[PDB]
């Protein structure tokens, strides 16, 4: 049989990229393209945002002064930020802004390890002249999507739904390869969407690994 | 013949569940069966899934 | 979170040789459609055999 490997990574955009297997034969194309989609949208390790504290708002439902929207359309523009840590697998985002403007993620006090590969990302717009939002971001990696009513302290930590999928959109397509002399060779062209947390390249290669353990149930490493 | 009433307000967030009635603005009715995980959605070539 | 529950045979029903029922109770959610259609199609599109393809 022959092998597939990584003969491109077409990183066409920031966010999603284009990754190519070359050696496939009959079947192999589509198993393999369609086992590394399912594969990627069931578990993928995520780093989404599981728990905000906010410096003085009650809880979920009430609204402080000076903000553009509701509290709960922040915590709900907060889930939607896309953030990736290397060292710790948990990790409290800081996030202190006053003055008119909106609240991109850009201004989150991050650390070393944890970065935002979406700065532009609003979350809230302050309005009055003396207003400030002082919120405390608990970002923690997982897998697969856990929401905050089945899981498991202070009346004032607000739960945010988890949705620890760096993968949104993972599309595959079999087509002949170019080899030098051979016939009946597909090429898998993998079009998966990322949030921008995941390296599509180790994101691929997990994925492998993933499905090679579960494999291992019926074939020694 | 009261002393005090308290009026306790709770807001619960219900989320969307098998055998939730949901319906379209055509008379199509219908409930919520299975909250099928999005890798067994139909998808088109371009790999959204419906 | 790389951690994953890796199924463990329960019991697999020998019937007459030329027939089996394998099964796995474990496994994850989801990965059990991806698991049977990956095996189905890679036993049932490509296995080296010998079969007969011209008879004269």
């Amino acid at each position: 049989f022959l092998k597939p490997r990584l003969v491109d990574i077409e990183q066409v955009s920031s966010t999603h990229a284009k990754v190519t297997l070359e050696p496939l034969e009959r079947g192999f194309g589509h198993t393999l393209g369609n086992a590394l989609r399912r594969i990627l949208l069931s578990s993928m390790p995520g780093c989404a945002v599981t728990e905000v504290e906010i410096d003085g708002v009650l809880h979920e439902y009430s609204t402080k002064e000076g903000v553009q929207e509701d509290i709960l359309e922040i915590l709900l523009n907060l889930k939607g930020l896309a953030v990736r840590v290397q060292g710790k697998d948990e990790v409290i985002l800081t996030l202190n802004k006053s003055g008119i403007g909106p609240v991109t993620a850009a201004d989150i006090t991050h650390d070393g390890d944890v970065e935002i590969v979406k700065p532009q990302h609003v979350i809230c717009h302050l309005t009055d002249e003396n207003a400030s939002i002082s919120m405390r971001i608990k970002v923690q990696r997982g897998r697969g999507y856990v929401p905050a009513s089945t899981r498991i302290r202070p009346i004032g930590r607000l739960l945010v739904d988890a949705c620890y999928s760096p993968v949104e959109r993972i599309a595959y397509n079999v087509e002949a390869a170019r080899v030098e002399q051979r016939t009946d060779l597909d090429k898998l062209v993998i079009e998966m969407e990322t949030n921008g947390t995941i390296d599509p390249e180790e994101a691929i290669r997990r994925a492998a690994t993933i499905l090679a353990e579960q494999l291992e149930a019926f074939v020694d490493l | 013949g009261v002393l005090k009433i308290v009026k306790v307000y709770l807001a619960v967030k219900r989320r969307i569940q098998p055998g939730d009635k949901m319906a379209g603005r055509h008379g199509n009715k219908g409930v919520i069966s299975k909250i099928n995980p999005i890798e067994d959605m139909p998808y088109d070539e371009n790999g959204t899934p419906v | 979170v790389t951690e994953f529950l890796k199924p463990r045979l329960v019991d697999i029903e020998q019937v007459s040789s030329t027939h089996a029922k394998v099964t796995l109770e474990p496994l994850e959610r989801g990965f059990g459609h991806t698991l049977g259609n990956a095996l189905r199609r890679i036993l049932l599109s490509s296995m080296p055999g010998c079969a007969v393809t011209e008879v004269e």
